[PDB]
């Protein structure tokens, strides 16, 4: 039992180095797995 | 590891420093001269002098030996 | 000595007479007077009687004779007894301190230990670093797309 | 009088001291900071406060005789007896007794006859050799007044440029 | 930013510091100590005075040199990195 939800995520698709920040993304993910509707 | 020692080592010499000033909290009234512990006493400040002396000298003596090998003369002349 | 402590040893003396305290008391140790000072009580002052004992010098004797445990007696090293004023931490205004911690010696005990901690931070700082001669940019569209992302999630949620 | 500011000196030293060691412990993190973060500068503030204090015992000339004084006032405010007996209170001393025993043996704990008295003599005379030598540099120094620099004479040929009339 | 005017204060930061060895190293050099204001710790004032003015010599001795490597690195750069005006090598 105990059904998982989600907790991280990453993008993966101009210039080279694109970005590497997640966080803000990666906290909105959190919010919405701790919702869990 | 060494900064806990020194931490340790400083609030001692901060603990004696303020009991000697609670105390005394030098004072002649109106009403080290002493030929023997001197000599040692300026002795060993010789020695600490020279220490520290020799110490800078080893330190200029491994800067000029890293200057001569003209291999990592990356002290700003292989960047000249 | 037995300034700074509260204990109660009867033990010590066995037979707990009058004579006890005076012989504990003129007993010199270890770098005690003999009696040949002038003030103390009554005994041995000199070819004269001022008191006994308690002239310029340590007045080791028994001003005040307790039985019980030891001979309570200040020094008093002057021409008058009952003054508070002894070489260690004892009053008899309802017990106050004195200027009796040495000065000198606790800055001398600074000074080492500052230079014991000068020491200690060469021998870390020179045996563990150097003491002698020896792409994140959000100019990119990143400053916009972040903003972008904060409305896309602001408007999800 | 002049004990109080040694005293002064002393605690501003040792509440530096305090503070440096609380920034180096709680950022010690398990390891052993040797990069000189302000070890420096912690070492000059030592030497200047044992200078003052040298100073400060060295001034002048301006078992235990305190000092005849209320007496009590001088330290604890009020003169209040009771109120310093109770926060009196609110440690082994070894080293102390040690330095004393050093210092009531012979005055140096080792050696009577055999000291360095020679060498010692030696030293004093190198440094009164080095104190002659540097009055001297310090005489021979004191009449230099400003080192004025040169450069080309633009202002004597603007007007030797030559114009129309 | 003010190249000049940040060369002329690391002249006079080194000058100050040289200056402030060499009174240092003089101050030192003169402990005789022959009055004996101590009268609490007479012995022990005295040593830790002697102990004091070696460290402060010492630590007078390790600012210099520091100083001078400072000056020295500083001088390297502003000089050689930064104006080598003499661009001869170029050319060659």
């Amino acid at each position: 039992e105990v059904p998982w939800r989600l907790l991280k995520l990453e993008i993966l698709v101009r210039a080279l180095v694109h970005s590497m920040q997640i966080d803000f993304i990666h906290q909105l993910v959190q919010s919405r797995l701790f919702a869990d509707e | 590891d060494s900064v806990r020692n020194n931490l340790r080592s400083a609030l001692t010499e901060m603990c004696v420093l303020y009991d000697v000033l609670s105390i005394v909290r030098k004072k002649f009234m109106t009403l080290s001269p002493q030929t023997l512990q001197l000599i040692s006493k300026k002795k060993s400040l010789a020695g600490a002098a020279q220490i520290l002396l020799k110490g800078a000298e080893r330190l200029t003596k491994s800067v000029a030996e890293n200057q001569e090998n003209k291999l990592q003369r990356d002290f700003n002349s292989e960047l000249l | 000595n037995l300034l700074g402590i509260s204990w109660v040893d009867s033990s010590w003396i066995p037979i707990l007479n009058s004579g006890s305290v005076l012989d504990y008391f003129s007993e010199r140790s270890n770098p005690f007077y003999d009696r040949t000072c002038n003030n103390e009580v009554v005994k041995m002052q000199r070819l004269t009687l001022e008191h006994l004992n308690q002239m310029v010098g340590i007045e080791y004797i028994l001003l005040h004779a307790q039985e019980p445990i030891l001979f309570i007696i200040r020094k008093q090293q002057r021409q008058s007894p009952a003054q508070v004023i002894p070489l260690a931490d004892y009053y008899i205004i309802a017990g106050v301190i004195y200027q009796a911690p040495d000065l000198g010696s606790v800055i001398n005990s600074r000074v080492l230990t500052a230079v014991h901690g000068i020491q200690s931070a060469f021998d870390e700082a020179m045996s563990y670093c150097r003491y002698h001669p020896s792409k994140e940019e959000p100019s990119s569209i990143f400053q916009r797309q972040r903003v972008d992302a904060l409305l896309i999630d602001l408007r999800q949620k | 009088q002049l004990e109080a500011s040694l005293d002064a000196l002393l605690n501003q030293v040792a509440d530096l001291k305090n503070s440096l060691g609380s920034f180096i412990y709680k950022l010690e993190n398990e390891y052993d900071r040797l990069t000189w973060p302000s070890v420096l500068d912690s070492f000059a503030l030592l030497s200047g406060q044992l200078n003052t204090l040298n100073k400060v015992l060295k001034h002048e000339k301006t078992q235990v005789i305190i000092p005849l004084v209320e007496d009590l006032m001088r330290q604890t405010e009020g003169r209040v007896p009771v109120f310093s007996h109770e926060v009196v209170p609110d440690k082994p001393d070894p080293e102390v007794e040690e330095q004393e025993k050093q210092l009531t043996t012979d005055a140096a704990r080792i050696g009577a006859d055999a000291a360095q008295k020679q060498i010692q003599s030696l030293n004093k005379m190198c440094s009164n050799l080095l104190e002659k030598i540097s009055k001297e540099e310090r005489e021979s120094e004191s009449g230099g007044l400003r080192p004025n620099k040169q450069t080309f004479n633009p202002g004597d040929t603007n007007a030797l440029v030559a114009a129309v009339a | 930013q003010s190249k000049e005017t940040l060369l002329q204060s690391y002249n006079k930061r080194l000058k100050d510091d040289i200056k402030s060895i060499m009174d240092n190293f003089t101050e030192i050099i003169k402990t005789a100590k022959i009055e004996d204001e101590t009268q609490v710790s007479r012995a022990t004032q005295g040593e830790q005075d002697n102990y004091e003015m070696h460290v402060r010599a010492a630590n007078i001795v390790r600012a210099g040199e520091s100083l001078m490597k400072l000056v020295s690195d500083l001088k390297q750069f502003l000089i050689l990195n930064d104006f080598p005006s003499v661009n001869e090598a170029i050319d060659q």
